[PDB]
RNA sequence: CGUGAGGGAAAGGUGAAAAGAACCCCGGGAGGGGAGUGAAAUAGAGCCUGAAACCGUGGGCUUACAAGCAGUCACGGCCCC
RNA sequence: GAAUGCCGGCAUGAGUAACGAUAAAGAGGGUGAGAAUCCCUCUCGCCGUAAGCCCAAGGGUUCCUACGCAAUGGUCGUCAG
RNA sequence: CGAUGUCGGCUCGUCGCAUCCUGGGGCUGAAGAAGGUCCCAAGGGUUGGGCUGUUCGCCCAUUAAAGCGGCACGCGAGCUGGGUUCAGAACGUCGUGAGACAGUUCGGUCUCUAUCCGCCACGGGCGCAGGAGGCUUGAGGGGGGCUCUUCCUAGUACGAGAGGACCGGAAGGGACGCACCUCUGGUUUCCCAGCUGUCCCUCCAGGGGCAUAAGCUGGGUAGCCAUGUGCGGAAGGGAUAACCGCUGAAAGCAUCUAAGCGGGAAGCCCGCCCCAAGAUGAGGCCUCCCACGGCAGCCGGUAAGGACCCGGGAAGACCACCCGGUGGAUGGGCCGGGGGUGUAAGCGCCGCGAGGCGUUGAGCCGACCGGUCCCAAUCGUCCGAGGUCU
């Protein structure tokens, strides 16, 4: 188990085999190592990652205290990956191999308040046939006297997206260690831009 | 209603 | 539709809990470097005109 | 949603929000200085901005594609031989706006003024 | 893409002119037939005298589409008409000739007496 | 970082240079690499260029050809290592970027309406005069 | 109110006497604060008395793990006499 | 204390719906205690077999001018039927 | 009965299991394949169409299957209004007649505003004994849970023949779900062009308005998108159901059981994805500030920090969240590129002219990828610990 925080940048598709491959590009590491969570100090095994380095003048002085213990630069984001300990102090695109299949985790995109449609794939009502303002309405949401109420979790209208997601299996096209790039088949959620963590699949 |  | 309506009258408890997000927040204000008049920030002061430094309205 | 969408709306169907620009623009242009409110005067520095810097340009072409905004042929002329050259050194940037510390009495509506900059 | 109630040219020289989709033999509830999927459909024009007549319930397999089919090279093609083969329940065409051109996929699916007599496959 | 200059880097390995310049209305003819159950030949298409839809390496066409009384569209990946060449056949005169309107006409309206490009003609046959 | 026949309200009280508040003050005015009148001005004209619903300001006690026809019985805490 | 009682007063719903044709507005200059809303100028838009003009019914001073802004005006008001 | 709206449909689910399919079994008048009957099993699945207001039912084409019932014959302050169920009209029938008919026929007013519970989402407050900025554990919840075809094993076992496997192993589909925009395909309210009628600038040329809230037409970036793309259902471990056992008495034999031990389901637990310490049982780790001044308390000045304001944001109804604020690339402008459109104006030449040609892939040009302090994020303010008792 292993993993590494990165930056989704775009989707391409590179021709592998006269076939033609769709393919995200992440800008994965260098993530050094900030922090050590240790079975002997605080009850799992993880690493602590950091990622795009940041204004000295702009971390306050807690932060800065818990990147000395490390002997670190300023780093603009810590995230942690569970259950692997990698020897260096530093974690680059490398650990990964073209055919690897990785699992990606993002926030995907905010599509504010959503209707009913949108949100849960719902069938609105007829256009014609005198059909009276409930075109994109959910329609019944109970019985009657028996149970009296609404059930929890009940499919409505409400915030969707800019949730975590992630995506699962997906194969690792290329690795360009000269830009700490990493290729990966398929779509990854998230807006380019966004922040991503790529994890070794756990799908055997 | 129109309970006829 | 059919005409929703107030099953019951609400008490003076529950109007006036209703009203506990309703006060006003006061205006954010700072003083003018120029005349030292209470104004609010990122706004051309409206006693002596001034606004970063140099004179720019009169007033 | 309206994820990556540029320019308002300020509540005007298409002609009109186009004409709003065009007489803001005459009214900037011949004054020097205008009043609005906030929403109004930020969108009033791009498009001025615009016709300003073809007037730099200064070819007959750029005169005719000014007119089509600002139909005044003295404010276009006043553009071209007095506004233009104060700014031949001077790489975009030609407008600022700068926010009043009062709210118009009937509306609530928080005013700005928009100048032709130095 | 082609679903019940669409209408289909007819590739041969079977005596079918004009064929109505009412099924898609591909699963439970397939939405939409493509090149090379076999299809449950009526005869609604025929000319006189050929091996099939109008009201005649038959299989066809769809040789050309207007929606246009994607490929694993990242090209595509796309047929001005929707067009297909008939076929017995052994997949073979029940005419002696194929018009037009059909798509290269037919091959993979196995019905090759249909390529071979196409006179162009694309 | 630059993200768009990345993805330009990651094109790079498969962008091609090779390939002559054309134009919507041209008569092109693409010799592209095919696998035919068993051994992979190559088959010539020919057609008049309705389409050119940009973004770099991503950048596609589409070519139209009648064939045996249908018309058949093709459209194609402009740096497909599939082609293995493009040559020109025609050149052709359009008025637009897109000829979606040639598919509603006849075989006479559009050569009244897609005229040989003497200008171009004249390039092509002034260089090939190479020496 | 009704075309019309016809229907058909609400609304009383300063003080013994106007002595009905000159003049100054903030205010565009309304209104108020003083000064003055009066035995009395929360008798000041939106005027005798001035109940209740209803609204507000100040203080005592109390309330953010808790289940209620809202009370009652008991004990304890705090405040007041 | 109850009559969906009668007359009157005041609550709740609530700072909620709404503010009456989707023909449309912007700026400058005046006036004034106070101006998106009154007056003046320039730009913009809408009607034009009318959304312009003249008669007749009906209405009965609403006409013109000066001075006004408590109420009437669905906001404001220095304007006004 | 001072009103509990009444059939069917649509939408949206949820439950029962007497199970329609898929999983596991025993018996068989089970050779194989395929069935019949019964047992276990409710996780998931259970299609499209013709007719009728229909429920139901028949029919067409499929399918693994086209299950049956409950929830006020689930659901009209969610929709419909075909039927039923007023007033009009007519037919058959009945009545002298006025009229009558779960008989038929054509038509027929279904009410903008949600107070409380409940539900979907989002904040404010206080709490979690000092106060803070980060990073986390996962009690407990939720999502998901389908399935077919072909091939190899092997034309083998089995069977006269027809036909035709178990076990094991590959490939490829359907429907569903989450995310995404490289491709395919939409939109793209002013990004470019072309066209008409009219009025106007300024007469030609060149343009502007209006013809819709784009006048019309041909195109179209980014974004938002499906028809397009990637990925998912598992694997695996554990305990079981029906059922099958090992050993084994009571009962010298027998017995799956009384002592003990195995095997065994698409189901149960975990494993996967997501929420989560208001988990008041309020958890843990790293790091920062600290004993300040006046009669578990008190009021002021500070601390680490936070808020206020402002420039913005694929974040968003407001709020929240995230980024930036001159030691700055946050928006606007400008420049370079991408992209759209498809060769501007003007001049020159050819033609009587409409036009044509060259200059020229020009000119214009939203959002996309970057650069550049030209313009604007000026100047600031206000909160904010001195840590209770054994
Ligand atoms: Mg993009
Ligand atoms: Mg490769
Ligand atoms: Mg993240
Ligand atoms: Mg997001
Ligand atoms: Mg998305
Ligand atoms: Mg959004
Ligand atoms: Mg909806
Ligand atoms: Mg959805
Ligand atoms: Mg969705
Ligand atoms: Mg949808
Ligand atoms: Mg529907
Ligand atoms: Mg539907
Ligand atoms: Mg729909
Ligand atoms: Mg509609
Ligand atoms: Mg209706
Ligand atoms: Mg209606
Ligand atoms: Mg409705
Ligand atoms: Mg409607
Ligand atoms: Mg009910
Ligand atoms: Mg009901
Ligand atoms: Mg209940
Ligand atoms: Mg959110
Ligand atoms: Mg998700
Ligand atoms: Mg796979
Ligand atoms: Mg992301
Ligand atoms: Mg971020
Ligand atoms: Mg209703
Ligand atoms: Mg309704
Ligand atoms: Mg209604
Ligand atoms: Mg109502
Ligand atoms: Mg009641
Ligand atoms: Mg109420
Ligand atoms: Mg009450
Ligand atoms: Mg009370
Ligand atoms: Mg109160
Ligand atoms: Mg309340
Ligand atoms: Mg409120
Ligand atoms: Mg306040
Ligand atoms: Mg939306
Ligand atoms: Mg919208
Ligand atoms: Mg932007
Ligand atoms: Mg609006
Ligand atoms: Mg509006
Ligand atoms: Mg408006
Ligand atoms: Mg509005
Ligand atoms: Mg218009
Ligand atoms: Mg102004
Ligand atoms: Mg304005
Ligand atoms: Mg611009
Ligand atoms: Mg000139
Ligand atoms: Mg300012
Ligand atoms: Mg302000
Ligand atoms: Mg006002
Ligand atoms: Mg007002
Ligand atoms: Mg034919
Ligand atoms: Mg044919
Ligand atoms: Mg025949
Ligand atoms: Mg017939
Ligand atoms: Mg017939
Ligand atoms: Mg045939
Ligand atoms: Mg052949
Ligand atoms: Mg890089
Ligand atoms: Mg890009
Ligand atoms: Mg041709
Ligand atoms: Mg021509
Ligand atoms: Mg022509
Ligand atoms: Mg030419
Ligand atoms: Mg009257
Ligand atoms: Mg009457
Ligand atoms: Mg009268
Ligand atoms: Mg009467
Ligand atoms: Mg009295
Ligand atoms: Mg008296
Ligand atoms: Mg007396
Ligand atoms: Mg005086
Ligand atoms: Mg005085
Ligand atoms: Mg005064
Ligand atoms: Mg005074
Ligand atoms: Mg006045
Ligand atoms: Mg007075
Ligand atoms: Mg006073
Ligand atoms: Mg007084
Ligand atoms: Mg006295
Ligand atoms: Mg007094
Ligand atoms: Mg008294
Ligand atoms: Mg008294
Ligand atoms: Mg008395
Ligand atoms: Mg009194
Ligand atoms: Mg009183
Ligand atoms: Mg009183
Ligand atoms: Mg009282
Ligand atoms: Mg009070
Ligand atoms: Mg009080
Ligand atoms: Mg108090
Ligand atoms: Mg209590
Ligand atoms: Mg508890
Ligand atoms: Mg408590
Ligand atoms: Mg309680
Ligand atoms: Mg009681
Ligand atoms: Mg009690
Ligand atoms: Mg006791
Ligand atoms: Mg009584
Ligand atoms: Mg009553
Ligand atoms: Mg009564
Ligand atoms: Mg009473
Ligand atoms: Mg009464
Ligand atoms: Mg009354
Ligand atoms: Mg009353
Ligand atoms: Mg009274
Ligand atoms: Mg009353
Ligand atoms: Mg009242
Ligand atoms: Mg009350
Ligand atoms: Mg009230
Ligand atoms: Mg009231
Ligand atoms: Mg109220
Ligand atoms: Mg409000
Ligand atoms: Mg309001
Ligand atoms: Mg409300
Ligand atoms: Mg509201
Ligand atoms: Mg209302
Ligand atoms: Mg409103
Ligand atoms: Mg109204
Ligand atoms: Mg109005
Ligand atoms: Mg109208
Ligand atoms: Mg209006
Ligand atoms: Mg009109
Ligand atoms: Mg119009
Ligand atoms: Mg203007
Ligand atoms: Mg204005
Ligand atoms: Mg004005
Ligand atoms: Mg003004
Ligand atoms: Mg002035
Ligand atoms: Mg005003
Ligand atoms: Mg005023
Ligand atoms: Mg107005
Ligand atoms: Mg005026
Ligand atoms: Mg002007
Ligand atoms: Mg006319
Ligand atoms: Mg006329
Ligand atoms: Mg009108
Ligand atoms: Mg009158
Ligand atoms: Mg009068
Ligand atoms: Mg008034
Ligand atoms: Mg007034
Ligand atoms: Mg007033
Ligand atoms: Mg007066
Ligand atoms: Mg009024
Ligand atoms: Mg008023
Ligand atoms: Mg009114
Ligand atoms: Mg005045
Ligand atoms: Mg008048
Ligand atoms: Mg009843
Ligand atoms: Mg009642
Ligand atoms: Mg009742
Ligand atoms: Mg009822
Ligand atoms: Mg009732
Ligand atoms: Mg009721
Ligand atoms: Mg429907
Ligand atoms: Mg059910
Ligand atoms: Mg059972
Ligand atoms: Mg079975
Ligand atoms: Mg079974
Ligand atoms: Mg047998
Ligand atoms: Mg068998
Ligand atoms: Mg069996
Ligand atoms: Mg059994
Ligand atoms: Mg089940
Ligand atoms: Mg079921
Ligand atoms: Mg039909
Ligand atoms: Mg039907
Ligand atoms: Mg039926
Ligand atoms: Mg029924
Ligand atoms: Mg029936
Ligand atoms: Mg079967
Ligand atoms: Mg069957
Ligand atoms: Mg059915
Ligand atoms: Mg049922
Ligand atoms: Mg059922
Ligand atoms: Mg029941
Ligand atoms: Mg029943
Ligand atoms: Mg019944
Ligand atoms: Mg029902
Ligand atoms: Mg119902
Ligand atoms: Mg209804
Ligand atoms: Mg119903
Ligand atoms: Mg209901
Ligand atoms: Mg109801
Ligand atoms: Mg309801
Ligand atoms: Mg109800
Ligand atoms: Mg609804
Ligand atoms: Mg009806
Ligand atoms: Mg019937
Ligand atoms: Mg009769
Ligand atoms: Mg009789
Ligand atoms: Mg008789
Ligand atoms: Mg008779
Ligand atoms: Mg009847
Ligand atoms: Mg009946
Ligand atoms: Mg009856
Ligand atoms: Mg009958
Ligand atoms: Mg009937
Ligand atoms: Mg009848
Ligand atoms: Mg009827
Ligand atoms: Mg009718
Ligand atoms: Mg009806
Ligand atoms: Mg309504
Ligand atoms: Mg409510
Ligand atoms: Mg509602
Ligand atoms: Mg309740
Ligand atoms: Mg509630
Ligand atoms: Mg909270
Ligand atoms: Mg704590
Ligand atoms: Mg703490
Ligand atoms: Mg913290
Ligand atoms: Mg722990
Ligand atoms: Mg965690
Ligand atoms: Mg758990
Ligand atoms: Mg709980
Ligand atoms: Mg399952
Ligand atoms: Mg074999
Ligand atoms: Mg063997
Ligand atoms: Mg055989
Ligand atoms: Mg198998
Ligand atoms: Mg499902
Ligand atoms: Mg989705
Ligand atoms: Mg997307
Ligand atoms: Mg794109
Ligand atoms: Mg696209
Ligand atoms: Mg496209
Ligand atoms: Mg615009
Ligand atoms: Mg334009
Ligand atoms: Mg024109
Ligand atoms: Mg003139
Ligand atoms: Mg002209
Ligand atoms: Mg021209
Ligand atoms: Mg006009
Ligand atoms: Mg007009
Ligand atoms: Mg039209
Ligand atoms: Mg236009
Ligand atoms: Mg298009
Ligand atoms: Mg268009
Ligand atoms: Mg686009
Ligand atoms: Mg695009
Ligand atoms: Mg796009
Ligand atoms: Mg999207
Ligand atoms: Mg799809
Ligand atoms: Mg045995
Ligand atoms: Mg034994
Ligand atoms: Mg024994
Ligand atoms: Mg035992
Ligand atoms: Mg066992
Ligand atoms: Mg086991
Ligand atoms: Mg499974
Ligand atoms: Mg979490
Ligand atoms: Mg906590
Ligand atoms: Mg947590
Ligand atoms: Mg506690
Ligand atoms: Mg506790
Ligand atoms: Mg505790
Ligand atoms: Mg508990
Ligand atoms: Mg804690
Ligand atoms: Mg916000
Ligand atoms: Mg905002
Ligand atoms: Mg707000
Ligand atoms: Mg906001
Ligand atoms: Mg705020
Ligand atoms: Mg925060
Ligand atoms: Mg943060
Ligand atoms: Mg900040
Ligand atoms: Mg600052
Ligand atoms: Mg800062
Ligand atoms: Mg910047
Ligand atoms: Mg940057
Ligand atoms: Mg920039
Ligand atoms: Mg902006
Ligand atoms: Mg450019
Ligand atoms: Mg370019
Ligand atoms: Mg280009
Ligand atoms: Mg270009
Ligand atoms: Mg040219
Ligand atoms: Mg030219
Ligand atoms: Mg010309
Ligand atoms: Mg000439
Ligand atoms: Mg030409
Ligand atoms: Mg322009
Ligand atoms: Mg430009
Ligand atoms: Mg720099
Ligand atoms: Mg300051
Ligand atoms: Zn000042």
């Amino acid at each position: 188990m292993k993993g590494i925080l990165g930056v989704k940048v775009g989707m391409t598709r590179i021709f592998r085999d006269d076939r033609a491959v769709p393919v995200t590009v992440i800008l994965a590491g260098p993530c050094p190592v900030v922090q050590r969570r240790t079975p002997e100090k605080d009850g799992y095994t993880a690493v602590q990652l950091g990622f795009l380095p940041q204004n000295p003048k702009r971390v306050n002085r807690p932060l800065k205290g818990h990147f000395a213990k490390a002997g670190v630069e300023p780093v603009r984001i810590l995230r942690e990956i569970r259950d692997f300990n990698p020897e260096g102090d530093t974690v680059t695109v490398e650990i990964f191999k073209p055919g690897e299949r990785v699992d990606v985790t993002g926030t995907s995109k905010g599509r504010g308040f959503a209707g009913v449609m949108k949100r849960w794939n719902f069938a609105g009502g007829p256009d014609s046939h005198g059909a009276h303002k409930i075109h994109r309405h959910p329609g019944s949401i109970g019985n009657r006297k028996t149970p009296g109420r609404v059930y929890k979790g009940k499919k409505m209208a409400g915030h969707y997206g800019a949730e975590r997601v992630t995506v699962m299996n997906l194969e690792v096209v290329d690795v360009i260690p000269e830009e700490n790039l990493l290729l990966v088949k398929g779509a990854v959620p998230g807006p380019n831009g966004g922040l991503v963590i790529v994890r070794e699949t756990k799908k055997a | 209603s129109e309970a006829c | 539709a059919k005409h929703p309506v107030p099953k019951k009258k609400t008490s003076k408890a529950r109007r006036d809990a209703r009203r506990s997000h309703h006060a006003l927040t006061p205006p954010t204000l700072v003083p003018c470097p120029e005349c030292k008049a209470m104004k609010p920030p990122h706004t051309v002061c409206p006693e002596c005109g001034y606004y970063a430094g140099r004179k720019v309205l009169e007033v | 949603m309206r994820h990556l969408k540029s320019g308002r709306k300020l509540n005007r169907h298409s002609s009109h929000r186009l004409a709003l620009y065009r007489n803001q623009a005459k009214s900037l242009l011949t004054h020097g200085r205008i009043t609005t409110t906030v929403p109004k005067a930020k969108e009033l520095r791009g498009f001025v901005d615009h016709l300003i810097h073809l007037a730099k340009r200064g070819d007959l072409h750029a005169r005719r594609l000014v007119l089509r905004d600002l139909q005044d042929v003295k404010l276009v002329r006043k553009l071209f031989d007095e506004i233009a050259p104060r700014y031949r050194d001077r790489q975009g940037g030609y407008t600022r706006v700068l926010k009043l510390a009062e709210r118009r009495r009937g509306d609530g509506a928080p005013l700005a003024l928009v100048e032709l900059v130095e | 893409m082609i679903q019940p109630q669409t209408y289909l040219e007819v590739a041969d020289n079977t005596g079918a002119r004009k064929i109505m989709c009412i099924r898609v033999l591909k699963g439970s509830n397939a939405k939409y037939a493509t090149v090379g999927d076999v299809i449950v459909a009526s005869v609604k024009e025929a000319i006189p005298r050929g091996a099939v007549k109008e009201g005649d319930v038959v299989k066809a397999v769809v040789v050309r589409t207007k929606k246009e089919i994607k490929r694993p090279d990242g090209s595509a093609i796309r047929f001005d008409d929707n067009a297909a083969v008939i076929i017995n329940n052994q997949l073979e065409p029940r005419g002696t000739r194929v018009f037009g051109p059909v798509a290269r996929e037919l091959r993979e699916k196995g019905f090759m007496k249909i390529v071979s007599l196409a006179p162009e496959v694309l | 970082m630059n993200r768009g200059a990345l993805i330009k880097l990651v094109e790079s390995r498969y962008v091609r240079t090779d390939l002559p310049e054309f134009r919507p209305g041209d008569t092109v003819r693409v010799s592209y690499k095919v696998k035919e159950g068993n051994r992979t030949r190559i088959q010539d298409f020919e057609g008049i260029v309705i389409r050119i839809r940009r973004n770099g390496f991503n950048t596609t066409f589409t070519v139209r050809k009648v064939s045996y009384g249908v018309g058949v569209e093709r459209i194609f990946p402009l740096h497909s290592p599939l082609i293995q060449k493009i040559d020109i056949v025609q050149r052709g005169r359009a008025r637009r970027a897109k000829l979606y309107f040639i598919r509603n006409l006849s075989d006479r309206e559009i050569r009244r309406k897609l005229r040989a490009d003497r200008k171009r003609i004249d390039q092509d046959r002034a260089a090939e005069r190479a020496a």
